[PDB]
């Protein structure tokens, strides 16, 4: 539930990136497929 | 020099003991710094500025040039 | 020293000093952006630039002392500089590898304060017990030790260890000192070597060379000898 | 623990009445020089001195600098003593008179009490409070903070300037770092994570220290030993404070600059203000210029005005030259290389050569100083070399002759070891004789003439 | 405290009369030299006139005949009003800059501008400070102060409360609020609140309350030379250069424009030009490249009077190869006007040694003074003036009060005068390195 | 490769008696100077005696630099050995005396010992939190050996090293906790079949056993010059490599000497005194000698060994002559070791060593002719003839070199004894101090 | 387009009581003074002003060394 930090976690299965909900409306979600 | 400062006899024996233990019990200097040439502002007392105080950048040189 | 300034008694001189000698454009360009500016640049709908695009201060090339001249007494040169403490450092590393929560006993508890600083420094979970702590705190902290298998080193007054305390969970003893009465020393040993003791407890009496604690060791040993021959 | 060329000298070895007793405290003989050096030492330790010239004449190999180390070990630790040479002042950044004045103000010391005002706490809440920032290009600017320091007995919640915030910010102070803000400059050294945040599962290799006991606003006095040249360098290139001149002035490379007359007078007035407040104590010292004949005439011109100052240390010149030509102007010859005008300031101390028994005593002292024991016939052999060849040649035939003794299983040095080391290791005179004799013609087996 | 007894700490002026210019023979330290001191008096009285250019007076004479003494007498007989600048002539050969420009700065350092303008200051003990920082900030506050006479309350602006927590003004400080700028110089601490100061030393000075009114105007008088203004108008913040010598080749248009604005300041009555004195000590250490500039820097309206001292006789000029009197070229000796000195008669030697003895406070028997005069006849003033300081200390060795013959004869025994040192060099040739040879016994 | 002093493997004396062997370890053919240099080497290895001066005088092409390299190979890579030439001191950046002071202080090693903390094990997961458009970073690293399973934290520099190294899940890394370097040792799993830009399959290592936090005691040797440069400048480090050090004031050296003495007493540091070799000292002028004679007066001066070539030469910067070009107030301090010209039965075996080093096979007639040439032109022409005859025998496809190859090389390349005659014959088509003509 | 703040006017002088400005009176002349000035420039000053930035925005020159 962080305001502006984007998590990267890499385990033995794969590696995923979590984005907080509060950043999806911003310009940071254009790569992740949310956008303005 | 004392059989012929801080001359207590048990300063002698038990400070032989202390200097076995650790030398800094006998007085050590605290964390130092280089000498400062300028003019700061000395705090007046401890019992006035209780909790909410504000530091001021009071650093000026004693060397002045008057124009 | 601070740099030399001009004592000119107009308002314009003060404004020019605070616009040249400080000059906030260079300070902003050097240290970085305000967190308010970071928030308005990172919650906006579109990407926007920053006038200090990163913190333009160079990385200092000396890790322990950067951009100042202030000196803290370094931990090796702080409280170490004694052979008793040096061998104690070695054996404490050895008993950390052994996995045994040990002890201290000492006569003058300012040494116990400075050892507290040494052990907080080299990261050892510890507990302290002198006469200065109140009685309920004494029994409760020794209970908290004897219920917890991980806190690693005690601090005790030697002579005030002669209470009815219980130290079965302790398993090793270090005397940092050897003072006069053997029955105090052996009494604290008994406070470790209890009736409920499970394993061999070893005791390390730290000795110097050519110095007065060897004399006190000899005198106490003779008194112990006379004591044991009379009441054996 | 390294035996240098001057290790046996432990002082002048004077009596209570100022009379030099020979073979005492390292020296052998040399009466009229050591009594005059004792007079010079008590001239230094009386503070009625504002520039006096003391010349140490005498040929090479007679102990001119042994007297200088005797003076420097007779004055003590807490009196300044600056030894230089005559070749040291030819620099490439500044004119050489600047280097002379920098040595003159290295040779004057000051003992100052200072009252530092530390704020030694553990940072609890760090929150910036920016101010209004209209359209002026740079953007926002942090102007006020609310850092809360937490000592052991009584916390405090203080408010900061922008500059002390930048001092924090160039130290990377997070929440939990103990610091002590120095409210003389503004500097603030992070010490480490407080032990309330201690965890053995860590990787940053931080230094965990406990909470600083006592009041958070401490105040402590110290004693400092500062020369006047240190104050000159401090006011010349500023490296204290939190402004831009004193921050961009410690990223550049340091250069020796020409500290002018006005700064050297203003720092004199500042030091007089310290002394009149009953804080600082002045202790003048010695400038020992060895090999003064290497100084040219442009330096002996400036030593006149450098010694006419109301504050100037005592100069001790050494010069092993006879009638010679001064380096600057090559058309006036004089004694010692000193010009005939500057020579009148000097209180000239002579130094006389040695005797065939004084050489024996010096050889014995040097052998029992280095740690080489030997027999009396070997001492007579080395003294024979000392009379024939040189003084500081025969002292140097003891260090191979020990090693060669240890080759042959011996402990003491006999006649055979010195008779072999005199053949392996040669002096300058017989080497020049071999040079002139063998080097007859230039060619394949000759010398480049 | 920084008043250590030097070789000229006994001269308290030129010592001559200022009404008929008579050199009275013993006053203010300068004793014995008559004609040269009268000529220096004439030069001194035409310096303070101001209605003359930069001219050149050459104090020529033998070694140790009182040339730096006359110059220091003229330095002490002006006060801190007309700028006197010493210049030993080897400070010119620098590497931070050229050589002719280093000479030009030494000319510009000796032409002062003296301007007098007023300020408004406030004395007084602070009775109490209240600051309404309640989350609030530095917005409003009350300042109650007093002198012995006055007492007052002032309200403060935001940019004054930010100077009150900047200097940390307590309840009892003796401050000086300069009203036009806002700086606060704490003159000290008041005695009557000695209990109220805990974070001070055990030994701490305390003042009294200031006497008089609390709001007064000061007529301060500043005096800065033209080189000061030149270095100020050379960089962004360039006055630091004249405290660190890092000034370089200053472009000449700056000097020309400042020579114009000083004239425009003089014609408007806002300023006043004070021509100083430049003392070029040991002027023979200049090459002909210097004299070809001093011959033309002594031509302009803004040129200080140059006083200069030469020892050499017929010697060579540096840079060239041809000899000349006093080490100076003849086209430059046309400019200068020469004052010649003379060696000292023995009674004048005796009373100069008497002044140097009374300056260091050393007691002398008259027999020792006669012996010391006899030594100074044969070895100069400097040797005997050092034998005084040596003989006091040798008398202090054996716990005596007055020096005598038995200590002057020891100081003459240990420390050789330079004539016997020259004899020592001439009689110890083969071991002292002349040019080539070293003989070891 | 094969330089002019690659055959030398030390000084070649005994360890108990230090007698000069007539043929041992390259330095073959001289006995007096090698024995004296063995004595100098032994009093350098003792380390007690400070501030001497050894002057290896003799004719050129007699093996002076060979004796110097023999002492250099005999000390090993422990004691500093500065190979200073006398012309390097004349800088334009710094002064002429301060270059000498740096040349002395480069030859006093300080050997300190410090404890680092190294890790070991298999990375299980990386967890990196990053901001948007500038900001701090957060890091959690789970690492597992066969015994422990730790979840460590990370700062900014550790993440800046992880992303530089690209440490994925399943790597055997070892992190020094003090210095903060990351060296990947290999992997335990295989490469995934899900991503494209992964990398190269590294070495297959198993999971390491033991513990995570292991301690290590490393030994670091720095010269005093490096301490001077790192303590003379606030931020301007790395100037001890790029030579940008302008001047170090004396207030810095008089503090560093005291702190090194304190480090010597505390058992922290140990002072290893070294050798300053000055090749062809006759180029220094008298302003250098007036400082070299007085820098050999303290406890921190290295034992100076220096060479010379000249007879009665004039000292530079002066007007007069002296033996070896050195002043007679400086020649009292020094101790002069002479070297002698060679004999042909020694030149034969020296050329044999130089031939066996450059992998050249010979015939005894060619070696006899080569020795006859080396009698008249020195070793410096004969060794060049060896290499040249090797390549001419390689051109005409011969196994071993012969008399004809040596005669060919002697015909092509003149020795200096014939080039002097070549100058002295045609003096009209060479520019002397005057004009020249063209046919 | 050159501007200088001379001071704070004396009608707003005693707003607070210890403000720190330079209180100057309102000028008793015109507001729009029109005067003409003949003034010279040497070409070397053009050369220097076109080579290096001079005086106005040259704030890094307060270091001094290079
Ligand atoms: N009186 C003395 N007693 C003992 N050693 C002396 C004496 N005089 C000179 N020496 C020795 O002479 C050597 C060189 O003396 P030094 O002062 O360097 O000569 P110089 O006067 O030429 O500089 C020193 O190593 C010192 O041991
Ligand atoms: N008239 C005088 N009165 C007092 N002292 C004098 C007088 N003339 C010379 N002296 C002393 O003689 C010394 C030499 O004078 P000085 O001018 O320094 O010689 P020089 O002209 O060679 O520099 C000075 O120390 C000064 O104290
Ligand atoms: N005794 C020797 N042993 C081995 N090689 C030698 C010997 N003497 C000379 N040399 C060889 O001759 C060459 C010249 O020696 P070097 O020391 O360079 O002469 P110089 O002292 O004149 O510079 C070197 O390359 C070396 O390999």
């Amino acid at each position: 539930p962080d305001p502006m930090m984007i998590r990267w976690v890499n385990n033995k299965m794969g590696s995923v990136v979590a984005v907080p909900e509060e950043l999806l409306g911003t310009h940071a979600g254009v790569v992740f497929g949310a956008g303005p | 020099i004392m059989d012929l400062d801080s001359a207590t006899l048990m300063n002698l024996v038990m400070q032989f003991r202390k200097v076995c233990n650790h030398p800094d019990l006998f007085e050590r200097a605290d964390t130092s710094s280089p000498f400062f040439c300028g003019h700061f502002a000395e705090t007046g007392s401890f019992l006035r500025e209780g909790t909410n105080v504000a530091l001021g950048y009071s650093t000026r040189s004693l060397v002045e040039y008057r124009l | 020293a601070p740099p030399i300034e001009v004592v000119c008694d107009s308002r314009s001189a003060v404004i020019e000093r605070e616009n040249i000698m400080f000059h906030p454009a260079m300070r902003k360009a050097l240290f970085g952006p305000t967190p308010s500016e970071i928030k308005e640049a990172s919650f906006g709908p579109r990407p926007v630039t920053l006038y200090p695009p990163r913190a333009l201060l160079p990385a200092p090339d000396h890790d322990k002392q950067r951009f100042t001249n202030i000196t803290v007494p370094s931990m090796a040169r702080f409280v170490t500089d004694s052979g008793k403490l040096a061998k104690l450092d070695e054996l404490l590393r050895e008993l950390k590898e052994g996995g045994h929560r040990v002890l201290l006993y000492f006569q003058m508890t300012r040494m116990i304060d400075l050892m507290e600083e040494y052990l907080t420094y080299r990261n050892y979970k510890y507990c302290r017990l002198d006469g200065s702590t109140k009685l309920e705190d004494r029994r409760d902290t020794v209970a908290d030790f004897q219920t917890r298998p991980e806190i690693f080193i005690f601090l005790l007054s030697t002579r005030a260890g002669g209470l009815g305390i219980n130290l079965t969970t302790a398993d090793t003893v270090i005397f940092y000192d050897s003072d006069w009465n053997p029955t105090i020393d052996s009494q604290a040993m008994d406070r470790a070597h209890r009736l409920g003791q499970t394993k061999q407890v070893t005791v390390y009496r730290l000795i110097t060379r050519g110095t007065i604690e060897e004399r006190i060791r000899k005198r106490a040993l003779q008194k112990e000898e006379v004591q044991r021959v009379v009441i054996t | 623990h390294r035996t240098a060329a001057h290790t046996h000298i432990k002082g002048l070895g004077l009596n209570s009445s100022g009379i030099a007793e020979k073979q005492a405290a390292g020296f052998v003989g040399q009466c009229a020089a050591r009594e005059a050096c004792g007079v010079v030492v008590d001239l230094i330790k009386a503070h009625k001195m504002a520039g006096r010239g003391v010349l140490l004449a005498g040929g090479p190999g007679t102990g001119k600098t042994a007297l200088a180390l005797a003076i420097s070990q007779e004055l003590g630790t807490k009196i300044p003593f600056c030894p230089i040479t005559g070749s040291e002042i030819y620099s490439t950044e500044v004119k050489k008179t600047e280097v002379l004045m920098e040595n003159f103000r290295r040779a004057i010391g000051l003992r100052v009490r200072e009252t530092k005002d530390v704020y030694e706490g553990e940072v609890t809440e760090m929150t910036p409070e920016e101010a209004e920032n209209p359209l002026g290009g740079y953007g926002k600017t942090i102007s006020t903070l609310l850092i809360g320091l937490k000592s052991a007995r009584g916390q405090k919640k203080l408010r900061l300037d922008p500059s002390i915030y930048e001092a924090i910010q160039k130290e990377r102070v997070q929440v939990g770092d103990v610091i002590y803000i120095e409210t003389n400059t503004g500097a603030c050294k992070r010490v480490g994570r407080s032990d309330a945040y201690a965890t053995e599962f860590d990787l940053e290799a931080e230094e965990y220290v406990p909470i600083p006991k006592g009041e958070v606003h401490k105040k402590k006095e110290i004693v400092q030993d500062v020369t006047l040249h240190d104050l000159d360098v401090a006011n010349a290139r500023p490296q204290g404070g939190q402004d831009i001149i004193s921050m961009m002035g410690q990223l550049m490379k340091p250069k020796m600059t020409e500290i002018t007359d006005k700064l050297r007078m203003e720092i004199n007035k500042v030091v007089q203000k310290y002394i009149n407040q009953g804080v600082a104590e002045l202790i003048p010292g010695v400038l020992f210029i060895d090999e003064a004949h290497m100084l040219d005439i442009e330096c002996f011109t400036y030593l006149n005005k450098a010694l006419e100052s109301p504050i100037a240390p005592i100069v001790v010149l050494a010069s092993n030259r006879g009638i010679a030509t001064i380096r600057g102007a090559d058309d006036l010859k004089a004694a010692h290389g000193i010009p005939p005008d500057f020579l009148q300031r000097l209180l000239i101390i002579p130094t006389h050569p040695y005797e065939p028994d004084e050489i024996r005593r010096i050889v014995r002292i040097r052998a029992q100083t280095e740690g080489v024991q030997l027999t009396d016939a070997a001492v007579d052999r080395v003294a024979e070399h000392g009379v024939r060849i040189s003084l500081r040649y025969c002292l140097q035939l003891l260090a191979p002759a020990s090693i060669l003794a240890r080759v042959n299983g011996r402990t003491q040095v006999d006649v055979q070891d010195i008779a072999e080391a005199e053949e392996l290791f040669l002096d300058a005179r017989r080497s020049a004789n071999i040079l002139t004799s063998t080097g007859e013609s230039g060619g394949l087996h000759g010398f480049i003439s | 405290g920084l008043n250590l007894i030097a070789a000229h700490s006994h001269i308290r002026g030129l010592g001559v009369d200022a009404d008929t210019l008579e050199p009275r023979p013993s006053s203010q330290g300068l004793v014995g030299q008559e004609k040269a001191r009268k000529a220096a008096a004439v030069v001194l009285e035409m310096i303070k006139q101001g209605k003359i250019a930069g001219r050149a007076v050459l104090i020529a004479g033998p070694p140790s005949t009182g040339k730096t003494a006359i110059a220091m007498g003229m330095a002490q007989s002006l006060g801190q009003d007309v700028p006197f600048t010493t210049l030993a002539a080897s400070e010119i050969f620098s590497l931070e800059m050229s050589k002719t420009e280093a000479l030009t700065q030494a000319f510009r350092k000796s032409i002062g501008v003296r301007i007098k303008e007023e300020s408004e200051i406030m004395e007084g003990e602070v009775v109490e400070i209240q600051i309404d920082r309640s989350t609030g900030g530095a917005k409003q506050g009350k300042l109650t102060i007093k002198t012995t006479d006055m007492e007052a309350i002032y309200d403060m602006g935001s940019k004054m409360i930010d100077a009150m927590t900047k200097e940390r003004v307590m309840a009892g400080d003796i401050i000086s609020i300069d009203k036009s700028s806002g700086k606060i110089t704490k003159l000290g601490r008041s005695y009557a609140r000695s209990r109220d100061y805990d974070a001070m030393g055990v030994d701490t000075k305390f003042l009294q309350c200031p006497e008089g009114e609390l709001q007064k105007r000061k007529e301060v008088v500043h005096t800065v030379s033209l080189h000061e203004i030149d270095v100020i108008n050379s960089r962004t913040q360039g006055f630091l250069a004249l405290f660190s010598g890092d000034t370089g080749e200053i472009r000449s248009e700056i000097r020309d424009q400042i020579n114009t604005k000083v004239a425009e300041w003089k014609e408007e009555g806002k300023a006043e030009i004070v021509p100083g004195v430049l003392f070029i000590d040991e002027v023979h250490m200049l090459d002909i490249e210097c004299f070809s500039y001093i011959n033309r820097a002594l031509e302009s309206d803004l040129a200080p009077i140059v006083i200069m001292a030469s020892n050499r006789g017929v010697s060579r000029i540096r840079g060239t190869d041809y000899k000349s009197p006093h080490g100076l070229p003849l086209d430059f000796l046309d400019r200068v006007v020469i004052i010649n000195t003379h060696p000292y008669t023995p009674d004048e030697l005796r009373q100069i040694l008497s002044i140097r003895a009374q300056e260091e406070e050393v007691d002398l028997t008259p027999d020792a003074l006669a012996l010391l005069t006899k030594i100074g006849q044969e070895a100069g003033l400097r040797y005997a003036s050092n034998l005084i300081t040596t003989s006091q200390l040798i008398a202090a060795k054996r716990r005596a009060k007055q020096v005598g013959v038995e200590d002057v004869q020891r100081s003459f025994k240990l420390f050789y005068d330079p004539a016997r040192s020259v004899r020592f060099v001439q009689e110890s040739e083969k071991r002292l390195i002349g040019n080539d040879g070293v003989v070891d016994f």
